[PDB]
């Protein structure tokens, strides 16, 4: 690892001093005991937030606000380090975002579909994965239409509407782990063969329980691809599924996700010389940005029984 | 006589002139690498 | 005068202890770095402990001091005023081939067991002797090179 | 003169150097990839105090193939020696070296990706050491060829 | 550099409210910091006899050239005095004009760092004495004062006490501090040439005394838990430093020969090329080269030069001074009052 | 990477060229340690002792100094408390600028006669190899120190928990620099000037 | 500004250049790579420096 | 002399140290290429062992394959060799170390792939041992060359 | 002598060590890249195993190409042969050796695809096949200027 | 004598060697890779099985341009051959073998993409082969230069 | 000629001068390179910062006046009738400030882009920046300090 630092030595220690901005479990104690999103918002700025409501009134805090305006602080984070690298980086930083266009090429055709409005729908769409052909997606409602129309341009073109997001996605992310493979070096090989399976993992589970072929929808490329991919093809019930589950030495008792995800998260901090810690950094942030609005629904409407279901490792 | 080609003077300017070809070539590698990654 | 000992001897006499010490500290330096890369991924914040924590970096100092003592014991027989056969130049060549890919390959395996190893006899203390039992093997790679170093020192 | 030169006793040095360079590379592989496997998943359970050393002590069996030969050739080893004995004791370092090499190789790769499966089940260990001694075998095999190369650095060299 | 900071103090008060700019409150906040810079590097520059390349011919040389010689021979002037201040105006141009000078500021650095080191160091005598600690005195400074006083006040002596003693006359060889240190420690008896008599009953004995101190300097404070480890981290972090900051007031001779060498030539490849008796020509290519010698000497020498010198003697207050004396942080006064402060924050 | 099995059969054709014709105590490389000039080994020791030592000592610089630069967007307090690992890096190159001192008095001018004598060669091959030997420990001890300083800048982040343990192998980094000066000083010890 | 402070320190340069190549000072006509006649290259920045003088009072008007 | 030089025995020493040098990087990569596709079997692997151990004891062979002839050049290695023995005994050596090599690489990468499809369906074994005597008849043409060529080293030389 | 010098077994021995080596190297590539597709498919139908081995069995006929003319070559080395003999030894040993190779590295890239697709349709059988002789007789067309050329060798 | 040295059969051997390997592996790679969309093509539509024969069949012919030349460069091989004749017999089959393998390179990469497109249109009969007569003229003039240089091999040799 | 200045002694001296030029205009190079990519993409938002966040490439320029000085220095003690000790002491001085001038002109290069990316976000990072640009630098001037103290020993 003593090449790493050439062109990623600013950014892998601007990223390991953001995720000492995650803020700790001392630091969801003295934010759980709120009861207004003023007094949240008080005691958000003595974090590394630091007082990013400050142009917000308080009179309107709404509990999206908090959770758009955390987030927009999370992608002007990622897309600051992501006009910073080098050609070994710069693309495994987009294909961070490639499968973030995926799930919004998935909800502008399930939002086009119905009638509904192309500004509203975009409102929600995640601004990370965004290509200027996107705003659109009305010129058909055909799946075959959509990828010589609009996704023959977009780098989603070398990969119903959730028939056609699993053929994009495990097309993705077999391209997305054997370029981890070839470009990245030693110290983030294990990582980025471990953490993607496991995405490859707790998405092929997510398939057979939607489900209640299958074998070509499904990514192989983690744990789960030459034993379970057969076993769980050929499951029609839920028990089926779930004696599947239990071949798996990592996964039997599970069916708890992004616990394992974080657990498996905290982890991958523990190697510093890795470009695997800006992937760690974004599903971190990405996590306490929703442990923050899980926090201000509990808040907003007095709901104190369900509150401590947050969740951090580091 | 070390030979009458490969004399010694010719073999130490040529390895003094090899020495500053590779780390010429390495040096030329690192920018290559700035043209190569951005 | 010798046809034995020719006046380019002292070249592979020195070029054993530049091998000698350049590639032994070339494996004290990868154990070193390599293993404090896997204890700068830990917390202890406790006495003796601490003192657990460095096994591997006072046991790849050690491999920086296997090359320091033959470096400093084929340079003791290098003098430009007296006879220095071809045999021993080629034996105190062969002094820092050994000692020098030993000590390397000696940092490299407790560096590799190290950045991991460090993570286990830490916060998890069960498995602590099986750790060093570990690094005791992967150690002495180096003074099996050392060894033969001095057979060949006192040898030529 | 012409069968004892003077830079007879390189051939000899390097073969010397050869065995410890090969031999520990080969006993840093299978110490560095077997210490790694052994602990990657076995953090839970913590009876394993001697679960797994069994790769690591037989990667230095490796090394004591090359610290035998290399001392035994040290031996053979003189000022006035020739070229036969500095080429046959070059194949008795090369040997050694090499083969050790490719046996502490083959005992890395076993160690490293065999270490895992076991935390789920403790009946690996009746076949894990018997595929495993057949790699050091080939270690064996290198210094019976050199042990034997050795035998004859004397006999009739004149 | 002084008509840089002099005009700044000459009118404070009108710059005391300005527009302020980004160097130029740096600029000014340190007027006094550039001010006796500029003096004491005329100071030094006419110690050094240094004016822009050149040499101030103002006393009467020490080095008296021979009389009588041909055209293109060389020629060693002998000694008949010393230079009353600074350097011989007659080491210019000479061809072993860095053989004198180099030896002369690195012994100088040498001087002038471990002076720096121990009035420094001094500092912590004077707070362990007004804490009223006087079991810091006896376990940390009396052993650190030992041992830096013997590796490297030993060396300190022998400058000058060479300086002082005249090796032609006395018929004696002159030795070799380099070689002299690197032989008290490897191999402590058999000097190669002694420099003073009784000289290696004492310079073992200094060793000794240095090496009874390591021990000390370690057992001496927990035995008077956590201060056993803080102290062994302390010893090793003092020994193996004063051995790296007298190695690294090396700077200061280095940077100084970078600058007089640098500058000797930026004369050299602008105004001395300019000279001839030319009329029309060289009227003009004097004052064209004169606008490309000034304009590039403040650009170069000035500010990239000047940053550069400014930015060690920063480094040696840092890590070479405040390692000694300066121990501990504090949290900073910093009270409650009022300040007029800008709009333009928000 | 087609050219290393290009010239490694040149080398095998023309060694069995020379062995096979009976010519094969041709390619001598005693001769040519012989005939070749003890300035070339003393001067390209000396040059490649500050060479190889500043490109260690940079190479230190970058990866720790780029390090603390990007801990220090956020923790700014960083770069003046953990400038000791840039310290060590950069007297790697004083232990280079050292060897190069002291090297230099032992390169004066030798006669027509008494140029290819013992005592030449033996301090030509001495400053060569030194400076090799203080030159590439200084580039490894820097490259060593860089990447164990770059973990104290990453660590520094945290508060205290780890910087008194950072620190005892950031110092066992400099003490392999100072025993790789002290054999190129003993290396060098009984290499004489040039006579 | 620029070219008064300009001229300003080259007519103090200059001429005292000028009288040390005109007194054939040691420092500046005492190698064999001088100017040689140094009466001769003094009129050339007797010249320079007050042409400089000329830039100076020339642009000490528009102060 | 001219038909018996002094670098005569630099050939025979790097071909008798080239058959066991090869041949046993042939065996580790047939070995720990093997031997990891049975380590990761484990459900199965107590029930069926001593049936995919085959592709390590096939490899292994090969190793004393290169054995059985290094010995067997290394009797007839001398001083005063003909340079043709030198020939022809490294070209024994290469010849059973490089085939030898071939076979191990056949064997460690038809053996692993077997043990997959073993843990699947048991009737694969006849299939897999089919292929991987093929694999290993492949080193023994190396063998039955090397000592052809070995048994004319020594016929009428001078 | 001149025509028949000492050296000139070198060529013939590594013609007849190359021979052996390079073809079995190509038979080795040509069992390997089939064998890893037969038993990667026969856990689908178990009854068609005995018409997979056709890839394999081609390969291990080429590394018979490979030893007929290897043992033919050291038929004829001796101590002292000419240095036309030593020639057109290794020209031999190279043309079925590295033709050979490229043979089964053609056999081993086509055999592999034909066992994976052969689980689809039966008629295919006859069709991939016929593909794999044309680029096996590439292995007797270096057997034919292997043995045209050694025949020669002893005229003269 | 000079003209006639007894070094010159090796470069005549080269070429006669170079011949049947330098085209082989052009027809290797003109064989594998054309016929490995065999199955993409066959598990849609078995009808274009007789079409995949064609560039197989163009690389025959191009296996047996270079065997024509080895075998009448072997029929101008000799002991006490001109020098001249061994560098036309070098020159000879070098450019056949070379330009072979550019023959076998193109038609093994066209016939791949002609044939993965072919299930798609019958009507690409002509268009496919028309594009592979090209390509295989490539080694037909490597061919008609390997015979005149042939024809001028022995010629007027002295 | 003669055995102690032979014709290819000057070749160490022409290459020495060209060497000391070349390699720090590479490293000045890669470190104008990288500085002025984290300038030009530093300044497209914070633009009052020009004229502190241009330090790394005039401190990289620093190195390039450190090899032409060297430079200058031998080609003075050139000649054609040279001896071959001065021509290794030129060569000497040439890849003395050559290879430490292009690894310091690297070091200045990637500290520097760190630097004023850095010191952006973050304005108290440019008194740490300089520091250890400094240090990046005076290796390139501890190369050029071998090189005038070894051409001080030519004839």
């Amino acid at each position: 690892g003593v090449y790493f630092n050439i062109d990623n030595g600013f950014i892998e220690g601007v990223v390991r001093g953001y995720r000492n901005g995650l803020l700790s479990n001392n630091q969801y104690i003295n934010l759980t005991q709120c009861d207004t999103l003023e007094d949240l918002k008080l005691q958000l700025s003595s974090t590394d937030y630091g007082n990013f409501l400050s142009s917000v009134s308080s009179e309107s805090l709404t509990t999206s606000l908090i959770q758009e305006y955390a987030s927009s602080k999370l992608y002007h984070e990622f897309n600051y380090i992501r006009d910073q690298s080098s050609g070994s980086t710069r693309k495994f930083m987009d294909y961070i975002t490639y499968g973030y266009m995926i799930d919004n090429v998935a909800l502008m055709i399930t939002g086009t579909i119905h009638d509904r409005d192309k500004g509203e729908i975009l409102q929600r769409c995640h601004p990370l994965g965004w290509f200027d052909t996107l705003p659109t997606l009305s010129v058909a409602t055909d799946l075959e239409s959509l990828y010589e129309t609009v996704l023959v341009d977009t780098p989603l073109a070398p990969y119903n509407i959730e028939i056609i997001r699993n053929k994009l996605y495990k097309a993705y992310l077999e391209d997305f782990y054997n370029f981890v493979t070839e470009e990245i070096p030693e110290p983030a090989k294990e990582c980025m063969q471990t953490l993607l399976g496991f995405e490859a993992d707790r998405r092929s589970i997510n398939i057979a329980l939607n489900s209640l072929l299958k074998s070509d929808l499904l990514p192989n490329i983690g744990k789960l691809y030459p034993l379970a991919t057969f076993h769980l093809a050929q499951a029609q019930d839920f028990e089926g599924v779930r004696a599947a589950l239990a071949n798996v030495y990592e996964y039997r008792g599970f069916l708890h996700f992004y616990q394992l995800e974080m657990e498996l998260c905290r982890d991958a901090f523990t190697q510093q010389f890795a470009i695997s810690t800006v992937w760690a950094w974004m599903k971190s942030k990405e996590q306490e940005v929703r442990n923050i609005t899980w926090i201000a629904e509990c808040i907003a409407q007095n709901q104190r029984e369900r509150i401590n279901n947050y969740i951090s490792v580091y | 006589i070390l030979s009458s080609i490969w004399t010694e003077g010719l073999l130490m300017c040529l390895i003094v002139s090899a020495l500053l070809l590779f780390i010429l070539i390495v040096a030329l590698s690192w920018i290559s690498n700035l043209d190569i990654t951005y | 005068s010798n046809i034995y000992a020719p006046l380019y001897a002292p070249f592979f006499g020195f070029a054993g202890c530049a091998a000698a010490m350049v590639l032994s500290c070339l494996g004290a330096a990868i154990g070193t770095a390599k293993s404090g890369i896997g204890i700068a991924g830990i917390g202890t914040f406790k006495p003796e402990l601490i003192m657990k924590s460095l096994i591997p970096v006072v046991m790849s100092g050690i491999l920086a001091i296997y090359g320091l003592v033959v470096a400093v014991l084929i340079a003791g027989n290098l003098s430009p005023t007296e006879d220095y056969t071809l045999f021993n130049g080629f034996m105190h060549l062969s002094c820092g081939l050994c000692v020098g890919f030993a000590c390397l390959s000696s940092g490299y395996a407790i560096g590799m067991v190290g950045d991991v190893g460090v993570r286990k006899y830490m916060h998890q203390p069960r498995l602590f002797v099986g750790i060093v039992l570990i690094l005791i093997f992967s150690e002495v790679l180096g003074l099996y090179g050392m060894i033969v170093a001095l057979i060949l020192n006192t040898r030529g | 003169t012409e069968l004892c030169p003077v830079y007879a006793p390189f051939f000899g040095a390097i073969g010397c150097a050869s065995a410890i360079i090969f031999t520990s590379l080969g006993a840093a592989y299978g110490t560095a990839k077997s210490g790694v496997g052994i602990c990657a998943t076995c953090v839970l359970r913590p009876d394993l105090l001697f679960k797994n050393i069994v790769p690591v002590i037989m990667a230095g069996i490796i090394a004591i193939y090359g610290l035998v030969v290399s001392v035994l050739v040290c031996y053979s080893l003189g000022q006035k020696q020739a070229l036969y004995t500095g080429f046959i004791q070059l194949g008795a370092g090369l040997s050694v070296g090499l083969s050790g090499l490719a046996a502490g190789f083959a005992i890395g790769i076993v160690g490293d990706a065999g270490v895992r499966g076991s935390s789920q089940q403790p009946r690996l260990f009746v076949g894990m050491i018997l595929i495993l001694i057949f790699a050091e075998v080939l270690g064996l095999y290198g210094l019976i060829v050199a042990l034997l190369l050795n035998s004859r650095a004397t006999q009739d060299v004149v | 550099m002084t008509l840089a900071a002099l005009s700044l103090v000459l009118n404070e008060k009108k710059i005391n409210k300005m527009k302020r700019g980004e160097i130029f409150d740096m600029a000014f906040t340190g007027r006094y910091i550039i001010l006796l810079m500029g003096v004491f590097s005329m100071y030094t520059g006419f110690l050094y006899n240094d004016i822009f390349s050149k040499t101030m011919t103002i006393f009467k040389s020490g080095w008296k050239w021979p009389d009588h010689w041909k055209k293109g021979e060389s020629i060693t002037a002998t000694s008949v005095g010393t230079y009353p201040i600074g350097l011989d105006w007659a080491w210019h141009g000479t061809e072993n004009a860095l053989l004198f000078s180099n030896s002369y500021k690195m012994k100088l650095s040498i001087l002038m760092g471990f002076i720096h080191m121990t009035y420094s160091y001094f500092f912590s005598l004077a707070n362990h004495l007004y804490f009223n600690s006087m079991i810091d005195i006896i376990g940390n400074f009396i052993p650190g004062l030992l041992f830096m006083q013997g590796i490297f006040g030993y060396l300190s002596v022998c400058i000058v006490y060479k300086w002082a003693v005249d090796w032609v006359k006395d018929g004696k060889p002159a030795p070799g501090l380099l070689n002299m240190l690197i032989n008290m420690f490897l191999s402590p008896g058999t000097i190669d040439d002694e420099l003073y008599p009784h000289q290696a009953k004492v310079q073992v004995f200094l060793l000794l005394m240095a090496l009874v101190c390591i021990p000390w300097l370690l057992l001496v404070k927990p035995l008077h838990g956590d201060i056993m480890i803080h102290q062994v981290i302390h010893t090793i972090e003092f020994c193996l430093n004063c051995v790296s900051h007298t190695a690294s007031y090396l700077r200061l001779w280095a940077l100084s020969l970078a600058h007089a060498q640098l500058s000797s030539v930026l004369w050299t490849m602008t105004i001395q090329i300019a000279f001839g008796f030319r009329g029309f020509v060289g009227v003009f290519m004097t004052v064209a080269l004169f606008a490309m010698w000034f304009a590039l000497t403040c650009a170069v020498l000035v500010l990239m030069e000047g940053t550069s010198a400014m930015l060690h003697s920063l480094r040696l207050h840092w890590v070479e001074s405040m390692s000694k004396f300066f121990v501990g942080e504090g949290l900073p006064y910093e009270p409650f009052a009022f300040e007029y402060k800008d709009m333009e924050v928000a | 990477h087609f050219l290393y099995y290009l010239v490694l059969i040149v080398v095998i054709v023309y060694g069995l060229y020379k062995l096979f014709t009976g010519h094969g105590s041709d390619i001598n490389f005693g001769k040519f340690l012989l005939r070749t000039s003890p300035y070339m080994w003393a001067n390209l020791g000396i040059a490649l002792c500050v060479g190889l030592s500043v490109v260690g000592a940079a190479w230190g610089i970058f990866i720790t100094g780029s390090s603390m630069i990007g801990a220090g967007v956020r923790a700014p307090r960083i770069t003046t408390k953990n400038l000791i690992s840039i310290i060590f890096c950069e007297v790697v190159a004083i232990y280079g600028l050292i060897i190069a001192i002291v090297f230099s008095s032992k390169l004066t001018v030798a006669t027509a006669e008494n140029m290819y004598s013992k005592s030449n060669l033996y301090t030509g091959y001495s400053l060569f190899w030194a400076g090799i030997t203080v030159g590439a420990s200084n580039l490894i001890c820097g490259i060593a120190v860089g990447i164990t300083g770059a973990t104290a800048a990453i660590s520094d982040a945290a508060d205290s928990a780890l910087f008194v343990k950072i620190l005892v192998i950031e110092i066992f980094g400099s003490i392999l620099g100072l025993l790789g000066l002290i054999v190129g000083l003993l290396m060098a010890g009984k290499a004489s000037e040039f006579q | 500004w620029c070219c008064t402070v300009l001229s300003a320190f080259g007519v103090v340069i200059l001429s005292v250049i000028a009288h040390l190549f005109n007194t054939n000072h040691e420092s500046f006509v005492g190698s064999i790579n001088d100017p040689e006649d140094g009466p001769a290259v003094a009129h050339t920045v007797y010249l320079a420096a007050l042409v400089y003088l000329v830039f100076f009072v020339f642009c000490g008007f528009q102060v």
